[PDB]
């Protein structure tokens, strides 16, 4: 759900998309995330070994 | 590259300025080559 | 009246694209004017 569940109802999102949202926040297009998916995958599941 | 991806169009807000000028344009070329 | 600005070109989405019917246009009064 993201971060909506916090704030009232939980609303189901799919994750691979979610993180458009996290990088749209921080200041960096959503291009960057879904052209780097496969990519940003390795690092995250790297980093939490 | 980009997952997920799915086909569609997109309606330019350009597309009516030739739908309704061009044509009408082509109707007044019309209005010209004929006679 | 802004420091440090430079000279350059600031390419326009819209004249090429009009540009193009002006390619269309302007070919077709000389598809005209010239029989
Ligand atoms: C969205 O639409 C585009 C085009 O309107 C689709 O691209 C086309 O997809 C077909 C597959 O159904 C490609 O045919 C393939 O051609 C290769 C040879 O190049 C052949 O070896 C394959 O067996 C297959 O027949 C077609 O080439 C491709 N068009 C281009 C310009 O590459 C696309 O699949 C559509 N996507 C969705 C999700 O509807
Ligand atoms: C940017 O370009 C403009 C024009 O292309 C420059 O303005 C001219 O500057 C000269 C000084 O060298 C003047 O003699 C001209 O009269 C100016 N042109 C006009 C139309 O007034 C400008 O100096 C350039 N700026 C930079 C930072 O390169
Ligand atoms: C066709 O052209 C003539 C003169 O060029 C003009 O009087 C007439 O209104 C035009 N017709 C249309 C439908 O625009
Ligand atoms: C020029 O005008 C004629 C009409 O007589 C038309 O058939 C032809 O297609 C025009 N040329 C172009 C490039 O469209």
């Amino acid at each position: 759900s993201g971060w909506t569940f916090g704030a009232g109802a939980a609303l189901q999102i799919p994750f691979a998309m979610q993180m458009a949202y996290r990088f749209n926040g921080i200041g960096v297009t959503q291009n960057v995330l879904y052209e780097n998916q496969k990519l940003i995958a390795n690092q995250f599941n790297s980093a939490i070994g | 590259v980009v997952i997920g991806i799915v086909n569609n169009t997109v309606y330019d807000p350009l597309q009516p300025e030739l739908d309704s000028f061009k044509e009408e344009l082509d109707k007044y070329f019309k209005n010209h080559t004929s006679p």
